[PDB]
């Protein structure tokens, strides 16, 4: 029953200071080093720092060295990561994890380190579930949508594609119908990317009858909810 | 800095499959120090293989660890439907340091697999009036959840203002991507063509368009 609960993380502004926590709870957290690990969105584990069981012993990676600090309260059961001047790429969820340790066995006996210190095993045991920071300097936008029309080029034979782009946006939930929810097979909206800008833009696809192009109307239905925008945009063939 | 993994890895439930972790003689060749993290989504990664060979307490058989030069490998017996996820090879570095590996997406086969759909739309006459030039790149009804996508202007590789999302899978069990190429309304009127190269079990579509 060994846990790391992270806090501290949501939506910064860039330049600014962040402080993310880790509580620790069912094991002595003095006894333990441990470390800060990054996921940036869609990407991979990326090590920032570890600090010693008494906190005289820091690293940081050269990515995040000048960037972020590393602290821990041994009183409180805590630990810490304070961010001086965010950027806009520093947007990722933080993982808190505890790095393995204990006694040195030799010949059936237990050997501590100076203090009943703990030797570390270089693995990490027990993981928090994260936190995320997101960094943008954007306020609550609406979107704008353009259509991507359907052509030869989206025409699988019998049936076409054809959807909306819903560009430039902020926050997050944005809400993508179809022929006012008569259409629903077919429909794909797609995850939002946030942009160098600050700002999130997301696509919606329908596949449809080649036959029903020139005849049946296409409308998709953008909902922005945090904005109070809502968009309806006939998305029909060019020429 | 970064250990070297295969970026997907798959096989039928009870096959036996391996991931590679390439490093250096000052990470996985320097030290018995190689541990392996698995990440299930929606969950906290766990430790599978730690000091090349060893398992904790709890994690099966089927998981083992292996290790030569430079290379370090994790191998997964009789492959089940619960090992589906993220795996992450990490590394002790000389410095005290702690190195990650890309990762590794490792999916089990529970249909056959399917190439992607590709469907590249050139900026609309709307945007182009916005002053603005998105080209979207809609790829489609593949599997397993893992592609590669890059762009051309011309023939050219065009790394600035691309934009990929991570495939999600798309109600009907298969994955879907897109991926953006921002421009100005001059840059898109400058070049003569634009493409679109997706990447799924070592084939390729590609897909081209003109400022028509
Ligand atoms: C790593 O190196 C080995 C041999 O040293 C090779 O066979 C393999 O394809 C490589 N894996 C990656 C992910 O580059």
């Amino acid at each position: 029953q060994e846990q790391l609960v992270e806090s501290g993380g949501g939506v910064v502004q860039p330049g600014g200071s962040l402080r993310l926590s880790c509580l620790a709870s069912g094991f002595t957290f003095h006894k333990y080093g441990m470390h800060w690990v990054r996921q940036a969105p869609g990407k991979g584990l990326e090590w920032v720092a570890l600090i010693s069981d008494d906190g005289m012993r820091k690293y940081h990676s050269d990515s995040m060295w000048g960037r972020v600090t590393i602290s821990r309260d041994n009183s409180k059961n805590t630990l810490y990561l304070q961010f001086s001047s965010l950027k806009v790429e520093d947007t990722a969820m933080f993982f808190c994890a505890r790095e393995a340790g204990g006694p040195i066995w030799h010949d059936d006996v237990k050997y501590y380190d100076f203090n009943d210190g703990y030797y570390n095993y270089h693995y990490m045991d027990v993981w928090g579930k994260g936190t995320t920071v997101t960094v943008s300097s954007a306020s609550t936008k609406g979107p704008s949508v353009f259509p991507l029309a359907p052509s030869s080029k989206s025409t699988s034979g019998g049936t076409a594609a054809l959807g909306c782009l819903v560009k430039d946006y902020f926050p997050e939930p944005v809400t993508v119908s179809w022929n006012s929810g008569a259409l629903t097979s077919g429909v794909h909206t797609f995850p939002a990317v946030l942009q160098s800008s600050g700002l999130y833009s997301l696509s919606s696809v329908v596949t449809v009858p080649s036959s029903s192009l020139g005849t049946q109307t296409y409308i998709c239905n953008v909902n922005h909810k945090p904005s109070n925008t809502k968009v309806d945009k006939r998305v029909e063939p060019k020429s | 800095s970064a250990l070297t993994q295969p970026a997907s890895v798959s096989g039928s439930p009870g096959q036996t499959i391996t991931i590679s972790c390439n490093g250096t003689s000052s990470d996985v060749g320097g030290f018995d120090s190689v541990s392996w993290y698995q990440q299930s989504p929606g969950k906290a990664p766990k430790v599978m293989v730690f000091d090349v060979s060893h398992r904790p307490s709890g994690i099966s058989n089927r998981f083992s660890g292996s290790k030569s030069g430079n290379t370090a490998s994790l191998t997964i017996s009789g492959l089940h439907i619960e090992d589906e996820g993220d795996y992450f090879c990490s590394s002790l570095t000389d410095r005290s340091h702690r190195i990650f590996g890309g990762g590794t997406k490792v999916t089990v086969l529970g249909q056959p697999k399917a190439a992607p759909s590709v469907t590249l739309f050139p900026p609309s006459s709307e945007e182009l009036q916005a002053n603005k030039a998105t080209l979207v790149c809609l790829i489609s009804d593949f599997y397993p959840g893992a592609v590669t996508v890059a762009w051309k202007a011309d023939s050219s590789p065009v790394k600035a203002g691309v934009e990929t999302t991570t495939p999600s899978k798309q109600s009907n069990n298969k994955y879907a991507a897109s991926s953006y190429l921002s421009l100005t309304p001059e840059q898109w009127k400058s070049h003569k063509s634009y493409s679109c190269q997706v990447t799924h079990e070592g084939s390729t579509v590609e897909k081209t368009v003109a400022p028509t």
